[PDB]
DNA sequence: ATCGGATGTATATATCTGACACGTGCCTGGAGACTAGGGAGTAATCCCCTTGGCGGTTAAAACGCGGGGGACAGCGCGTACGTGCGTTTAAGCGGTGCTAGAGCTGTCTACGACCAATTGAGCGGCCTCGGCACCGGGATTCTCGA
DNA sequence: TCGAGAATCCCGGTGCCGAGGCCGCTCAATTGGTCGTAGACAGCTCTAGCACCGCTTAAACGCACGTACGCGCTGTCCCCCGCGTTTTAACCGCCAAGGGGATTACTCCCTAGTCTCCAGGCACGTGTCAGATATATACATCCGAT
């Protein structure tokens, strides 16, 4: 019975950083929790911002919006910067 | 533009009386400018937020009770 | 015709299909928009390099080449806004910050 | 004259009696419009956004005074003091 | 290594050609070369270096022994316990000292309660040896590795089953000509952390000693087999799908008959009632005795799960507390002293008999031997032998080493007047020397019949001039029916296989 | 035939239809088993039976027989398990608990 | 327009409780908010208590669960209590 | 003799050490300890652990069975705000 | 004379030693005897694994950590280098868990 | 301590008054009846992984002891804050007026759900060597009596 | 008073087991269609939020002064720390049994969906009394004189 996670895109973007760094199995088990803990956060807020303005479709705009409620300081700008690069080069490819 | 200054500071005292303050200092006003400050920064960041994204103009009481329970304070009274 | 893979597409690292299908299959609206899992794969792609820079700075202060949570403890709580985010967070294995009060240090 | 301590226990039981707001309501108004100046220009405000900002307000001192006044007590005093505040959000998390 | 293989095939291929049947079968290296090549192309006066006289089997016993070493294989010596098992050994050591004139780096193996038997019949036999019995902590284990050890200054090592692991990085840089494993039954697993280690040693041979064969499984007896000769066999599931656990499908019990072929060059087993040496054998009973009327409402306490509010997790352990004594349980015990009376006896059931047995026994000058599973129960034993006022010696999991040492010659003392003597079945009936007895009784039973035997036997052996009159006591109407029956059903399907290997 | 309400025939005051279709227009799962607004609607007018309870007696002992907020706040922070409840809540008018400190008082 | 509310269920369980006690209609509006807030915390406990489970279907095991898991104590055991009665009476009819 | 029923004396609250208690406080960055913090943090512990495992088995017993794994106690370290990474 | 240090030098060597490591420092069965202890009060013949224990464990002993930081900050800020029960009950007063 | 002596607090009476309780007309959302299909309840089977207890080693807990460093109580002192009185000033109330933007309705139309055929990305399983974990020796650092 | 014993850090050697990397299988992602509909957008209405003005008066500001509490300093005393020695139970390995978790197959019944009908609930007028407020009056409440 398989068991899906994170484990493989998470090294990927570690060889991308650090091109030497290894990591153990006990930190890949957590940055998977992290990565499953962001997920349900953001996702959470941008149900309940559609569900507030009485829509019914989580765009990419309450998604942003749910980026700049959660995360402080300078994450939030740098997370919305990678954001709409990524999806002004998906929608022109 | 120094609207800081009308928290008063009788109404400090006040707010200390409510809370059960027998005797106050006299450096406790400006810490507590700050704290009110630091609050009211956050709160209404968040109510802003939500205005934005609603596409309006115009800051309603369930924008600043949803911002209250998106901090953990929730607040009964003002609507929902 | 030729299959490509949205990740590819988008540039990211993270896999576009496998969020929307848990956006889809979660529960959080009726209809989930073409938009929203690119844009949440991007972000989610960011914070994961974060941490992992960050902890990989802290094993080559120790001289170590493989990331143990002691690690990324020390990455977390040494940032201030990574500490923000995850406050309540507990992390297995983690360990304190290495700090003495001032007034317990003998004269 | 009376002695001091007795005006202020006086006036300890008569604001716990009471129930309505405690700062004026213009100072507070122009506060708030100055603190959301600085996140987007020119915008209007409900009149129960700021009767709800201002009882949250009064709810967040009250309970800091609280525990100000507890934590002033412990360190075996009466009067209060800024070192007592700034423990008070550091036990809270508002580090 | 490949002239022994060769060598090894001197005497395998000499038999029949199941060990062609065995070579080919694998799901295979260059020993199909060398085997395709020899495919187409003593010492019986039982010799006086030793001091004292051999047996004229044991004679038989060391030829087959030498037998072995002269072909370059390896062999169990699995003669039936209280025969002298050790004898054959340590004069087989000494043929090689004073024969082939090779005193070599040899290591012996020994349950812990044992270790003083080996060093006390090498300087009874064979004085001229250099042994050890390394014992002591990490401070006294740390001198005779720096002291003698490393300086190779020594003939034998006796060590244990647990510092065997703890010291295994000093002692892989010494190759051995021998590992002698006497007690062969931790090594019936395979991914057990002893027999993980003895893999990895150097070896010339290996006489592993048992008493016993296999337990329940034919699992077992290969995974010692394994270690045995793992060049040659090295096969799991194989050995297993080869013999399929005694024709589990067909029910033939002829294929059985090779696997008696198979071992009866590979091993040594002879019998107590075929070569006496005692010339008397041994009785048996099974007193079935009831429950006593208190542990009656203890049993109904129990299955309808009234004594209340605590873990009764494992039904099977918690019933077999009943079954033997009440006073488990921190509450059948009434007072605040806990009292002190003839209600103990009063309370139990098997101490109804038992204060009755010695009774008919301290009459009539006998010695008896009291063994248990539990070790809390040996503790209510120990009072109430301080209630009869009876002499004692109790050897228990975790007492001491030297304190071990003192109690078994107290008890094997001439004139000694110690009466009952306490032991467990896993820490003190494995291989110690108990002549000076008579009688052997068991308080309860065991989920292995073979560990019970191995404990019966103990004061049946050589030395021994009375009767051995066994007296096992069972819990009528109990979870010990269960078990016992569950025991025997686990001993039919051996010991009569194991009758006809010696015969056929 | 003749029409009556899901409330009357399980013997509540609350809605039951209305918190049918609070539940399956929420999105809280995809299917609404039909027992779930009855032991739903019984716990919300239980919570409401209690406070109002609570808070008429409040009113009554200020000889009051009107329910104003600051009845709410007392029948709430008086209560043992309610202010274990609603701990984190402001209620607007509320007002504090008349509590002054041991050593504070003279003496 | 119309904004629907709990308004005239909490008069009734008022005059249920208390005959001769009327409600201020600033305690009505906080009334109405704190059955609202109930209701989200119970029906958002046993919704990820439905997705934890693999389950597609909120049922009264369910909602019982929820209601163990958020009132605290002696309040738990009666409104199982009374839930448990109304389900009882309407199955039966 | 008497020796059968001479440890009963466990209490497993008693089973948190003096030492142990004082190894935690000296992470935390406690220089020196009174004598009656021993009591205070076994009631303090006793209550966080009552709180924890009654949500962990009332998660057990919602899916009908009887083996609390580790999930559960993750899911009941949530539902109280203290998340723990490194579970599932 | 033997070499004995002030009395303040080994709780600081040891509080470094401490801060610096990261295994656990409850001895595990007796915690395990304490979690089934508690476990029997609420349903009867439970089996637990041992990650469960491990998780139980590990959250026990962060909680009490942070507890005794913010205790020692209490009483520093009483003009003391003692933690006493006071402290703990004033630190978990203002956090709000009475 | 008590006794008058101001003084704030509570009480009884009388009088408006606007928020509440109540009756009506309408309309949309809830109930009844019916049908289809897929979640889930149950039976049966396999095998992993949990429990209990013993053996043997050894590291940690318990206990007693000396002694010094911190807790605590008391004394004094000095300055900061409560209290009250008089002056200023800005909050509050009402009133009018303007209009920007929330809010509703109608009308397309791009777009996301649904579904069938196809196939490679990802997962479980299985080798394998190198980074980390000791191990012992040697140099350096730190605290405590000098 | 600088030296002296103990802890820490570092360097070189060894070894070992867990992360890194291939490999075969397969199921979930992709692509290509169809279609109903949520949302975008334009337009109209009407209401509440902004801005200003004038009057009143309650509250904030400023000042003096007296006292009582924060803070530092001393002395005593006793409680916790350091340490050595003895006991005891934790830890790991081993050995049994078996209970229960996890899976699969099959049938069935419970809920989503649809249509029809109809009454409960809501917005909208309207009387009317609970409570706010003034006004006189009784009573605890702190405090100086003694
Ligand atoms: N030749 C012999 N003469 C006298 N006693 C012997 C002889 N051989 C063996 N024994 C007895 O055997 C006992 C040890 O035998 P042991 O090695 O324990 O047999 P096993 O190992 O089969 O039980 C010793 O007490 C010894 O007296
Ligand atoms: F191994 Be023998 F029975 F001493
Ligand atoms: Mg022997």
């Amino acid at each position: 019975t398989r068991k899906e996670s994170y484990a493989i895109y998470v090294y990927k973007v570690l060889k991308q950083v650090h091109p030497d760094t290894g990591i153990s199995s006990k930190a890949m088990s957590i940055m998977n929790s992290f990565v499953n803990d962001v997920f349900e956060r953001i996702a959470g807020e941008a149900s309940r911002l559609a569900h507030y303005n009485k829509r019914s479709t989580i765009t990419s705009r309450e998604i942003q919006t749910a980026v700049r409620l959660l995360l402080p300081g300078e994450l939030a700008k740098h997370a919305v910067s990678e954001g709409t690069k990524a999806v002004t080069k998906y929608t022109s490819a | 533009r120094d609207n800081i200054q009308g928290i008063t500071k009788p109404a400090i005292r006040r707010l200390a009386r409510r809370g059960g303050v027998k005797r106050i200092s006299g450096l406790i006003y400006e810490e507590t400018r700050g704290v009110l400050k630091v609050f009211l920064e956050n709160v209404i960041r968040d109510a802003v937020t939500y205005t934005e994204h609603a596409k309006r103009k115009t800051v309603t009481a369930m924008d600043v009770v949803y911002a209250l329970k998106r901090q953990g304070r929730t607040l009964y009274g003002f609507g929902g | 015709a030729k299959a490509k893979t949205r990740s590819s597409r988008a540039g990211l690292q993270f896999p576009v299909g496998r969020v929307h299908r848990l956006l889809r299959k979660g529960n959080y609206a009726e209809r989930v928009g073409a938009g929203a899992p690119v844009y949440l794969a991007a972000v989610l792609e960011y914070l994961t390099a974060e941490i992992l820079e960050l902890a990989g700075n802290a094993a080559r202060d120790n001289k170590k080449t493989r990331i143990i949570p002691r690690h990324l403890q020390l990455a977390v709580r040494n940032d201030e806004e990574l500490n923000k985010l995850l406050g309540r967070v507990t992390i297995a294995q983690g360990g304190v910050l290495p700090n003495i009060q001032s007034v317990l240090l003998p004269k | 004259r009376y002695r001091p301590g007795t005006v202020a226990l006086r006036e300890i039981r008569r604001y716990q009696k009471s129930t309505e707001l405690l700062i004026r309501k213009l100072p507070f108004q122009r506060l708030v419009r100055e603190i959301a100046q600085d996140f987007k220009t020119d915008l209007r405000f409900q009149s129960s956004a700021v009767m709800a900002l201002q009882e949250a307000s009064e709810a967040y001192l009250v309970a800091l005074f609280e525990d100000t006044n507890l934590c002033a007590i412990h360190a075996k005093r009466v009067t209060i003091m800024p070192k007592d505040i700034q423990l008070a959000r550091r036990i809270r998390g508002e580090r | 290594d490949l002239e022994g293989t060769t060598k090894r095939f001197e005497h395998l291929l000499s038999l029949s050609g199941l060990f062609k049947h065995f070579i080919e079968s694998k799901a295979d290296p260059k020993f199909r070369q060398v085997l395709d090549v020899l495919e187409e192309n003593q010492f019986r006066e039982s010799p006086a270096y030793v001091n004292g006289q051999l047996r004229p089997y044991q004679i038989q016993g060391v030829n087959w022994l030498v037998s072995l070493h002269k072909n370059k294989i390896a062999g169990i010596l699995a003669d039936e316990m209280g025969l002298g098992k050790t004898l054959q050994t340590i004069s087989f050591l000494g043929y090689l000292r004073y024969i082939e004139k090779i005193p070599g780096p040899f290591l012996v193996i020994a349950p812990k309660s044992t270790l003083n038997n080996w060093l006390r019949e090498i300087n009874r036999w064979t004085p001229d040896v250099n042994a050890f019995i390394l014992q002591g902590d990490k401070e006294e284990r740390a001198e005779l590795i720096q002291k003698k050890l490393l300086g190779c200054d020594f003939d034998v090592v006796i060590a244990s089953y647990e510092i065997i692991i703890r010291e295994k990085s000093p002692l892989k840089k010494i190759n051995w000509e021998y590992i002698i494993i006497d007690e062969a039954h931790r090594i019936k697993n395979e991914e057990s952390m002893l027999s993980q280690v003895l893999r990895e040693f150097t070896s010339r041979n290996r006489l592993l000693i048992t008493g016993t064969p296999l337990q329940n499984n034919l699992h077992e007896l290969w995974a010692l087999l394994n270690f045995l000769l793992p060049d040659i066999f090295s096969d799991a599931q194989d050995f297993d799908d080869w013999f399929s656990s005694e024709s589990t499908e067909e029910d033939q019990d002829k294929i059985v008959k090779q696997l008696h072929t198979v071992l009866q060059p590979f091993l040594l087993r002879r019998i107590k009632s075929d070569v006496e040496t005692s010339l008397l054998p041994k009785k048996e009973l099974n007193l079935y005795v009831g429950m006593s009327s208190m542990q009656k409402k203890w049993y109904k306490k129990i299955l309808e799960k009234d004594e209340s509010k605590t873990r009764l997790l494992n039904i099977m352990m918690q019933l077999r507390k009943c079954c033997n004594h009440p006073y488990l349980f921190d509450g059948a015990e009434p007072g605040p002293p806990y009292t002190t009376d003839e209600h103990l006896v009063y309370n139990a059931a098997k101490l109804q008999v038992l204060d009755k047995l010695l009774k008919k026994l301290k009459e009539e000058g006998s010695r008896v031997l009291i063994f248990s599973q539990m070790s809390r129960l040996l503790d209510i034993l120990e009072d109430y032998c301080y209630f009869r006022n009876y002499e004692y010696c109790r050897i228990d999991g975790s007492t001491a080493h030297e304190d071990r040492i003192q109690a078994i010659d107290d008890y094997n003392a001439p004139d000694s007047k110690k009466f009952v003597f306490l032991l467990t079945t896993r820490a003190g009936g494995l291989g110690i020397n108990l002549t000076s007895a008579d009688v052997v009784v068991l308080y309860d039973s065991d989920w292995n019949p073979q560990a019970d035997l191995q404990a019966m036997d103990r004061a049946h052996r050589i030395g021994q001039k009375k009767q051995v009159k066994v007296f096992r006591l069972v819990t009528d109407n109990s979870v010990e029916e269960k078990i016992l029956e569950r025991a025997t059903q686990k001993l039919r399907l051996d010991q009569l296989v194991i009758q006809q290997n010696r015969t056929s």
